[PDB]
């Protein structure tokens, strides 16, 4: 059998596919939510990294 | 109690003692977009009191051999004031407005105007007389202005619609025997939420006599016929650089 750590705590055989993301169900096109004038610092939704 | 009326909006008051009662258009006021009816994503500025006023845009001199005139909205005031200032920034434009036609005379004058609005009044051309000339009318002409502009063929609204049915719109009549004043309140009338307030006109105001001035010699040969005029409930979206036409 199993007695050794390495083979025993192994993850050999995990056949399942982690996935990160899930399907949601989008019937329309995402509403648009009221927003204001923001004028913060730190924190930048504009600047990005492609 | 219905003969005397007062309309204020804005910074501007207008009154009246010889009233004919207030057409609503369609029976619906005006009213801002609700957010199930608009498309845009940004968000509209709405100047209120600075744009929703009494404009009192040009005379127009009633005769005895008068034919008509019509004006073009908002084309009337795409130069007039902040209101024009805003619809030349603005790409998108929505309001109602409240058309208020002055026409004053004495017991002794007599004679009837058609007030109507007719949306989405698209002037045609006589096509050159016979009608195998596929013209089209001036831009002058389309595009009237603060002037207006005075139908050629008022029995066809320079259209080929009748005159006859043109009261199936909202519409009043300034008979000068008992009113001096037509009041129409115009809801905004389009297929779209919003739409540009330079290149379309969302509808178009006909003054049309239809039956003839008449008075005896000495009495007062000027009967001025005076447009005033209040946009309601207006919107702008899409800024940009200004736009002249």
């Amino acid at each position: 059998g199993d007695r050794v750590a390495d083979v025993i705590e192994s993850s050999i055989g995990d056949s399942v596919s982690r996935a990160l993301t899930r399907a949601l169900p989008a019937p329309t096109g995402q509403d648009t939510q009221v927003s204001s004038h923001r004028l913060d610092t730190g924190k930048v939704p504009a600047l990005q990294a492609a | 109690s219905d003969r005397v009326a007062q309309l204020t909006i804005g910074n501007s008051t207008i009154t009246t003692q010889e009233a004919a009662n207030i057409i609503v258009g369609y029976g619906e006021w005006p009213s801002y977009c609700s957010d199930s009816d608009a498309t845009a994503v940004d968000k509209p500025t709405r100047p209120d009191v600075s744009v929703n006023r009494f404009y009192t845009l040009d005379t127009k001199l009633w005769e005895k051999s008068s034919k008509g005139w019509y004006w073009k909205f908002p084309d009337v005031l795409t130069e007039t004031g902040v209101f024009g200032q805003n619809a030349q920034f603005h790409y998108l434009y929505r309001s109602g407005f409240c058309i208020h036609v002055q026409c004053n005379a004495s017991k002794f004058h007599q004679g009837a105007l058609l007030v109507a609005v007719l949306p989405e009044y698209v002037i045609g051309s006589v096509a050159g007389g016979t009608g195998t000339e596929d013209t089209h009318p001036p831009y002058k002409q389309t595009q009237p202005g603060a002037d207006g502009f005075e139908l050629q063929h008022p029995y066809v609204l320079d259209a080929g619609i009748p005159i006859s049915q043109l009261t199936v719109c909202p519409h009043q009549w300034i008979n000068l025997r008992t009113n001096n004043c037509a009041t129409i309140i115009v809801p905004y009338i389009n297929a779209l939420p919003f739409d540009s307030a330079l290149n379309h006109c969302n509808f178009g105001l006909l003054v049309v006599p239809i039956s003839p001035l008449d008075y005896d010699q000495g009495a007062t040969p000027v009967i001025p016929i005076t447009i005033t005029l209040a946009p309601m409930c207006s919107e702008f979206a899409g800024l940009r650089q200004a736009v002249t036409q």
